[PDB]
């Protein structure tokens, strides 16, 4: 199937017609994209199979063909761009100076922009187009809009 | 069964639209993945 790196759709035909359930990153061989997505299902690329490799529900990340691919980190400082992919539209990007989410396990960068649930998995970039995180876990607060974690995984 | 349509290349649009602000919030994560607030 297509290995292109890139941003791509995540569908389903399990439900009426079809579905965009997510999005994921293809890079350097490996599809990533967030659990809740997928539940950790093998996927389909044309004629070709991938299947899962690793993945944490507590982290909500999931990788297929291979490990984890994505390393860069938003420097806690520049604006960043979220590829929203949101279903039945096309890809745009969208640039904003990320908020903070405080846990007791230190800070982490997080973007307050509302998409559809399905727009799960688009990739958020720093200004030399690498992927510092993944969009769609996240918080609904006070005043019902959406703040997503930037959400990124350990490279091994 | 599940299948993935690609969308497009990976790279920093010049002059996109810029928009949304940046809340500081103090969250918990739990084991199922799920972020809450804390107050
Ligand atoms: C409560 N869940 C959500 N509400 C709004 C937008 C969302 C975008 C991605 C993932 C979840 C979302």
């Amino acid at each position: 199937g297509e290995t292109t790196d890139g941003v791509y759709r995540v569908m389903t035909r399990r439900l009426l017609g079809s579905t965009q359930v997510g999005v994921g990153v293809m890079q350097e061989g490996v599809f990533h994209t967030m659990w809740h997505v997928t539940k950790g299902a093998a996927l389909r690329s044309g004629e070709g199979r991938l299947d899962p490799y690793w993945g944490d529900v507590k982290q909500d990340l999931v990788s297929y063909c291979g490990p984890w691919k994505l390393d860069a980190a938003w420097d806690g400082l520049s604006e960043v761009q979220l590829l929203a992919v949101p279903p039945g539209e096309r890809a745009k990007n969208i640039q904003t100076l990320p908020g903070i989410f405080k846990t007791k396990d230190g800070d982490i960068g997080a973007v307050a922009l509302d998409y559809p649930a399905g727009t799960s998995g688009s990739p958020i970039l720093d200004k030399c187009g690498r992927v510092i995180g993944l969009y769609g876990n996240g918080v609904v607060i006070k005043n019902g809009s959406y703040v997503s974690a930037i959400t990124q995984g350990k490279r091994e | 069964d599940m299948y993935i349509e690609r969308a497009g290349d990976i790279t920093w649009e010049k002059d996109a639209e810029v928009t949304g602000n940046s809340p500081r919030l103090d969250v918990a994560l739990d084991e199922s993945g799920d972020f809450s607030l804390v107050e």
